[PDB]
């Protein structure tokens, strides 16, 4: 049966400025089936606030769903989205970059 | 929404 | 211009561990409206957007009404295709439906959707003289008979051509502010040191509504499609959405690539340029 990767972007939705309110988001879409797993990641731990869209898909079938918690980006945390799925040997992390 | 039953 | 109205279902079978999940949710054009989750609380059809909270009980439990319903169907859908494929019961698969109406610039009806599929396939589609049904699997055959023969196509046909395009047009006054509004995407470029000899120009769309949007590059008026790195259009949770666009310049050429944005909310398509 069908099976497709997820692809995964993680960004912030306003431009990041240290010390001003965000959200960080970790978007994950082109995948199925449906369960997944996803963790947005904050110096390698879990952050435990995170919410998601309603579960959806494209024209193609393929679902999608955004991740996203509130956060203020300050100059040394690192923060990262670790997702799983039957498609991945391993859970795939993927690090916030503020240009991407 | 439709609102009329529809089975496969 | 023109708009959309649909409504998307996702059914997933739990072998053992309860009934199946279900979940469904309606968008207007990019922007979702309500939202309706099995595994939730309230066992209510739900509000997603400003607009639509105000419609009144009547709207509300009408709608949580009529998706239990689909709810339902689903789940018996569920068993009904594992008969027809001799699948296990062991295993756990996916049942998924949209429908909807297109309408154009003149806000007529202008294209009607009707679509099932099982597993990640396509399973059976109203075609578009909403008439007749295209099947892909013999098992699909099976459904596409009984639909004929119950005259399915026909109270779709109904729907889809009056009530679908009716609300559609209620919910764009209703909702105009948010509907028919356009947010213009806000730009800008960066550059970062590649190496010694080249170096990546990143063109940014931000903040854009709808999701549809034209990022390119060119270098020299010329068309850089397979040398450009392209990212998927992403929300950004606001009801905006993001786009970018990568190049990687030759040292001294930055002069010769401009990036070019079109979308609805420009006034005019944009050329930029990194200078």
């Amino acid at each position: 049966m069908i099976q497709r990767t997820p692809k995964i972007q993680v960004y912030s939705r306003h431009p990041a400025e240290n010390g001003k309110s965000n959200f960080l988001n970790c978007y994950v879409s082109g995948f199925h089936p449906s369960d997944i797993e996803v963790d947005l990641l904050k110096n390698g731990e879990r952050i435990e606030k995170v919410e998601h869209s309603d579960l959806s898909f494209s024209k193609d079938w393929s679902f999608y769903l955004l991740y996203y918690t509130e956060f203020t980006p300050t100059e040394k945390d690192e923060y990262a989205c670790r997702v799983n799925h039957v498609t991945l040997s391993q859970p795939k992390i993927v690090k916030w970059d503020r240009d991407m | 929404l439709f609102g009329y039953p529809v089975y496969v | 211009g023109s708009h959309s109205m649909r409504y998307f279902f996702t059914s997933v079978s739990r072998p053992g561990r309860g009934e199946p999940r279900f979940i469904a949710v309606g968008y207007v054009d990019d922007t979702q409206f309500v939202r309706f989750d099995s595994d939730a609380a309230s066992q209510r059809m739900e509000p997603r957007a400003p607009w639509i909270e105000q419609e009144g009980p009547e709207y509300w439990d009408g709608e949580t009404r009529k998706v239990k319903a689909h709810s339902q169907t689903h789940r018996v859908d569920l068993g009904t295709l594992r008969g027809y494929y001799n699948q296990s019961e062991a295993g756990s698969h996916t049942v998924q439906r949209m429908y909807g109406c297109d309408v154009g610039s003149d806000w007529r009806f202008l294209r009607g959707y009707h679509q099932y599929a099982y597993d990640g396939k396509d399973y059976i589609a109203l075609k578009e003289d909403l008439r007749s049904w295209t099947a892909a699997d013999m098992a699909a055959q099976t459904t596409k008979h009984k639909w004929e023969a119950a005259h399915v196509a026909e109270q779709l046909r109904a729907y889809l051509e009056g009530t679908c395009v009716e609300w559609l047009r209620r919910y764009l006054e209703n909702g105009k502010e948010t509907l028919q509004r356009t947010d213009a995407p806000k730009t800008h470029m960066t550059h970062h040191a590649v190496s010694d000899h080249e170096a990546t120009l990143r063109c940014w769309a931000l903040s854009f509504y709808p999701a549809e949007i034209t990022l390119t590059w060119q270098r020299d008026g010329e068309d850089q499609t397979q040398d450009t790195e392209l990212v998927e259009t992403r929300p950004a949770g606001d009801g905006t959405f993001q786009k970018w666009a990568a190049v990687v310049v030759p040292s001294g050429q930055e002069q010769r690539y401009t990036c070019h944005v079109q979308h609805e909310g420009l006034p005019k398509p944009l050329t930029l340029r990194w200078e």
